């Protein structure tokens, strides 16, 4: 494996990331009688088990299969949400969200603006498996968040752990704006952590500094947070370098202040993501930080990303922005 | 006897391809002939005089509005316009058959639904001018109407997107246990979009109380139907989805009314979709003339009433039009609100950026035309 | 008499909704019963012994390969696998009915088409292992086969995308004046995608020589057809598009062959699409057993031949499998080629970046497994 | 109007931008018998007149209407191209390209890579009206190039004039990769220029320095080039500032070298585009230039873009990154 996973709200229990999604969905349905869950193969528990037991618990009218048609799933969801009902759509892999791209960008995102707030689809959330998995190749690996980041009116949210997943998913489901929640699928069955049984929220548009540091700021999201946490450890041991490690969490609207405040302190920034470099979301962060922190930058902002290719099957180990690639870029930036 | 879960069928021991019947299509339902006479008494809806007069006046008022706004567009006073010519009957007839709270989705030819539901002339005009009275805040191109009070979902330009949306709203209504239907209007061109296949299929499998109302006028811009499809119009697609379907004479407000009323009754009772394909003519043997002939045969109208209504409707439309042109446009601040419910701090920064810029460079902007 | 350009139809003077006939569906064409006996002599294709034996051996060889690769996947030696169980007859029967140069589009259940066209065991295995012999250069997930030499367009994971593509290739063939057909395979689940509506409609309006071959096995992953559609399967959709359609018994290689052969003949002569819906069973009264029974009734096979073929096919598959596992994977440089035809300079910079990185950190990468 | 349009290959004639597109399409069909043109309403000449006379000249099998279905238009095109035939698809407005987003990103872009070059759709070009028009509001104004810029395997190309349009369109049509060619619709009937009658090519992935300058580099594409040309004139007259004006032309793969070489010289960069700031293509240019030219930058790179909203109807004059907005940002950058 290319990553290693690690570490007030009442009673908790050990949950992996798919179980934490189920726990969020269960809390949501319990407290919101309008809420329904739908998509391909959700009724029997889903291909990643995120909806197990929910249909037996809440009924076949609330947890149900659609036809095999992503554009329909999203348009259907929007319509539920137009009536004020909570609609939690599933897209089976993020790789297959693109048939719905028009419904998401031209419709969902613009629904409130273009009606002068007479109508909205704020009660819509689209959840989807995301990110690499070691062998998913072109269509079971993709990280589409940069495509959506260029579309005002949607929120895009990505967690790094089971605790973060449940809190972020509850906030997406309750937020009054259409949200896309991307679930890092490599984490679904990889290490549990303690997760509150009862509902709680983690705020949207807020990054988390998970480790303070003074020499360099490292920013990532999803599984890649665990990669940069390891990079921070390697930099400390091998270089005596103190790294500030930040989980962005919300792609848009993003937490510009937390990232700039960190870079004003460290004077160096490295952003990492699995998605291809060109047009990736690291370019928006870099440009912005350059604009706000120009006088504080001691070295060029580094982007350590996927190459500008489709996501390969047999070559994955060479494709990903792993800890050695991140470390090497950080070494060079520190030596600048 | 076949044992396949995908279909219920017998075996056949000879090779036979199934042919479409396109030459002898699904017949066109009609209630009144071209002289406004009821053909078959058993199909008379016997709508009361006041209601039939409201159908007539709604259609003609729409037509008056069209004449004035079309000319406005030709002069560049508004930026865009789509007329309702030939579609007045499909829309007023279907609207009359709905409950006032049935939710409507549509696109560009549906202004008559709003007219029937008494949407003010002032608000048709406010949207087209993008003035301060527009509840859409001037953000969309003209004729992109919507009204929350009258359950008419705001129109958007991308064709067919409202079809699967309408189905979702219908599913929600079913769950709410509403005695409500959703109606979704679209043209025969738009029915070629992927989203129409999505909507039709979802509505059948999820058992939704929705009426699909397809307007078939033979053209999508320059494209004739021979280049749009090769089956028997849109009505013939319905059965392949398990959808009860009918074709009606769109120039006959009574045929449209009867089909919509029965579709509404069964959709709401059975939680199943209905498809109506109304055949009309591309104009932008007229629904307005035909109904006029019916009115005369009942003694419900005459030339003095027609002349006077013609005058009163022109005045009403011209008052609204003049008032709409003279109002200011909304505050430019409204360019930033409603993107999200709340306004993100980074979006507020852009708004502040514009305000500072206008303080310095404002002489180069049409500030006198906009509110505050 | 109606004068509407969108449809050819009579008037009707009573309100009647058209009902789908789903209980009495389009019947299922069958040539041989479960004991392998020809039911109706007039439908016997009288295929020669050598050809019928190639059908049988292609199906069983596929099944042998499936057994071995399925176990390989369960052990994690390959990362993914889709079997052909229950689909051996639809694919070998249809393939036999095509000209060798007819272009095939499909997805996951079409390996038998390749097997019939003599695609080497070594190359099925190379793709699944992503080894140096893979002409796909190891870039796609297993069972994403393609072969330019055998006119089998490379499979992609997004469902139904190949449907409108197949139609475009068909239009091009028409123009080239080719005596060529395109065949496009997809499942009943995939037929729910927007792209299927796009393909069907384009094929009819643009008059393309294409066979649509829909495999209906009652399920799409966990989703039964009751949740997929409510009309009479996929075959009943064809006529609404103006497409000649038929339903066949997918366990009967002769029924499939006969339908495909006639569809090919008429498609290429008339430049019009045909839709075949083959009913099969979800397994991953079998096409292999049924054909075996036919072979025995002709005196064309026996238990000694079966035992020996069973042994020879296992050996052939195990030789290929062992060789495939022992080959290296391709040069990691191949991760960068073919993104564009040429390699952009900025992409070359990324390649150079990887080479420098491996020079320093190469001990942390599986370099010994990859070529050069 | 918010812009003003201005100013070896044999005989030329005066052509506006739609006429130059027709001239490109005509040359292409004349010399390539496989080539066909298709989409919605192309047969009668198109809603912007770009295909007038082509069907009468080349036949109904070569210039023809499709059903009203963008996903089908693109998938159809890909299929033509798979056989080696030149397929020139039209999407009626760029705003309506999104139904085809899956066919473009998951299919067309990845066709060659994922087959090991056994199959390709290199002979596909998708052309579409693009950019603001004064009153097009949400769905007749969009500039989608940043959405496509994040997808390796497609080329995205945008001209600024009739001469540039014909040369760039011919190069897209002949290039061995699927290309999206965005035609700035506000220019279609706005000022003619001399355009060669016979075919010629302008290279892809090459920016053009249309005016040399020493104090600041300005980069844009499409209509916005004319805005920045005017900004350069305003900066010279009012500030004594010498501006280097660059038309990017190809969005991807973009001409990184020409832009960095200019910024090494001037030490200042301003990028402008009509598309929303966040996730816009200006962020990729800014990040990249920062990475390559860090020591040369005298001031933060400025991005003057559309706001992060949908494209408004009545508010367009306040939305666009006009010459005063560009000038003001340039003034501040010069004073930094
Ligand atoms: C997705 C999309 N593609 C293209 C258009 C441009 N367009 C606006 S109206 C129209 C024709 C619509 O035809 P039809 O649905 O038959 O309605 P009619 O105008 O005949 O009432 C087209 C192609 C659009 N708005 N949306
Ligand atoms: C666009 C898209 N959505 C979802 C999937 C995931 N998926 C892979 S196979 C499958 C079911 C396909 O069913 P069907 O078409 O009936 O073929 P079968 O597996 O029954 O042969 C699904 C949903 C996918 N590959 N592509
Ligand atoms: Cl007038
Ligand atoms: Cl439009
Ligand atoms: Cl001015
Ligand atoms: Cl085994
Ligand atoms: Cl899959
Ligand atoms: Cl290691
Ligand atoms: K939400
Ligand atoms: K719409
Ligand atoms: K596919
Ligand atoms: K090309
Ligand atoms: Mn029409
Ligand atoms: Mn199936």
């Amino acid at each position: 494996a290319h990553f290693t996973f690690q570490p007030e709200y009442g009673q908790t229990q050990k949950m992996n990331l798919f179980q934490s999604v189920t726990s969020a969905l269960d809390n949501s349905l319990a407290k919101d009688p309008t809420a329904v869950i739908f998509g391909e193969d959700v009724a029997f528990g889903g291909v990643f088990r995120c909806t197990v037991g929910l249909r037996d618990k809440y009924g076949k009218d609330r947890v149900f299969n659609t036809p095999l048609c992503e554009q329909g799933i999203v348009g259907f969801g929007i319509g539920i949400a137009v009536t004020g009902a909570t609609a939690i759509a599933e897209i089976q892999f993020a790789d297959y969200i693109f048939p719905a791209f028009d419904q998401i960008v031209n419709e969902a995102a613009k629904y409130r603006y273009r009606s002068g707030d007479l109508f909205n689809c704020g009660s819509l959330t689209i959840r989807s498996p995301w990110g690499c998995v070691g062998h998913g190749a072109l269509y079971h690996s993709q990280s589409p968040e940069a495509f959506f980041a260029h579309c005002p009116g949607i929120k895009v949210v990505i967690p790094r752990s089971p605790f973060q997943a449940k809190g972020l998913l509850l906030s997406c489901i309750e937020d009054k704006n259409p949200c896309i929640f991307f679930e890092p699928k490599i984490l679904y069955r990889a290490a549990a952590e303690e997760v509150p049984i009862e509902p709680y929220n983690i705020p949207l548009s807020q990054a988390e500094v998970i480790q303070e540091g003074s020499d360099v700021t490292l920013v990532a999201w999803g599984t890649q947070v665990h990669v940069i946490r390891e990079v921070a450890s390697m930099a400390k041991e091998k270089l005596g370098v103190s790294c500030e490690v930040i989980d962005l969490r919300t792609i848009i609207p993003w937490d510009v202040d937390t990232i700039c405040k960190s870079v004003i302190k460290t004077g160096r920034l490295l952003i990492s993501h699995e998605a291809p470099l060109t047009g990736g979301f690291a370019s928006e962060i870099s440009s912005t930080v350059q604009e706000e922190c120009f006088l504080n930058l001691e070295a060029p902002i580094s982007r350590v990303c996927g190459y500008d290719t489709p996501f390969p099957h047999i070559f994955e180990p060479f494709y990903i922005p792993d800890k050695w690639k991140c470390y090497d870029a950080l070494r060079k930036m520190i030596n600048y | 006897k076949p044992q396949f879960p995908g279909a219920s069928a017998e075996f056949i021991d000879k090779l036979e391809f199934i042919q479409p019947n396109v030459i002898s299509g699904i017949p066109i339902y009609r209630v009144m002939d071209r002289q406004g006479q009821i053909i078959n008494p058993s199909e008379d809806p016997h709508l009361p005089k006041e209601k039939v007069l409201k159908l007539y006046k709604s259609m003609t008022l729409l037509n008056t509005m069209d004449r004035i706004l079309y000319e406005s567009q030709r002069q560049g006073r508004i930026s865009f316009y789509m007329t309702n010519y030939g579609e007045e009957g499909t829309h007023v007839g279907s609207a009359a058959a709905l409950d006032n709270t049935d939710l409507v989705f549509g696109q560009y030819r549906e202004a008559g639904v709003l007219m029937y539901r008494d949407y003010p002339l002032e608000l048709f005009m406010a949207q087209c001018y993008g003035n301060i009275s527009d509840l859409g805040k001037g953000r969309q191109m003209p004729v992109h109407y919507g009204c929350k009070e009258r359950h008419f979902v705001t129109i958007s330009s991308p064709l067919a997107t409202q079809i699967p949306q309408a189905v979702g709203a219908a599913y929600a209504a079913k769950r709410a246990n509403a005695n409500r239907v959703v109606i979704c209007y679209f043209g025969e061109g738009a029915a070629s979009e992927g989203d129409a296949h999505a909507g039709f299929n979802f509505a059948a499998t999820l058992e939704c109380p929705i009426i699909f109302f397809c307007r078939n006028n033979g053209y999508a811009i320059s494209t004739p139907t021979s280049e749009q499809y090769r089956g028997d119009g849109i009505a013939a697609r319905g059965p392949g989805y398990g959808i009860m379907s009918i074709r009606v004479d769109g120039n006959d407000v009574f045929a449209v009314y009867n089909a919509t009323k029965e579709a509404r009754r069964r959709a709401v009772a059975e939680n199943q979709p209905f498809l109506i394909e109304a055949m009309t003519y591309r104009i932008g043997d007229h629904p307005i003339s035909r109904l006029r002939h019916y009115l005369l045969s009942q003694g419900w109208w005459d030339e003095e009433q027609e002349k006077a209504w013609r005058k009163q409707s022109r005045r009403k439309v011209m008052e609204a039009f003049e008032q709409a042109e003279r109002k200011p446009k909304p505050n430019p601040n409204l360019l930033f609100s409603d993107v999200y419910q709340e306004m993100p701090a980074q979006l507020r920064k852009q708004q502040e950026s514009l305000a500072r810029h206008l303080q310095t460079y404002g002489e180069h902007y049409p500030l006198d035309h906009f509110d505050k």
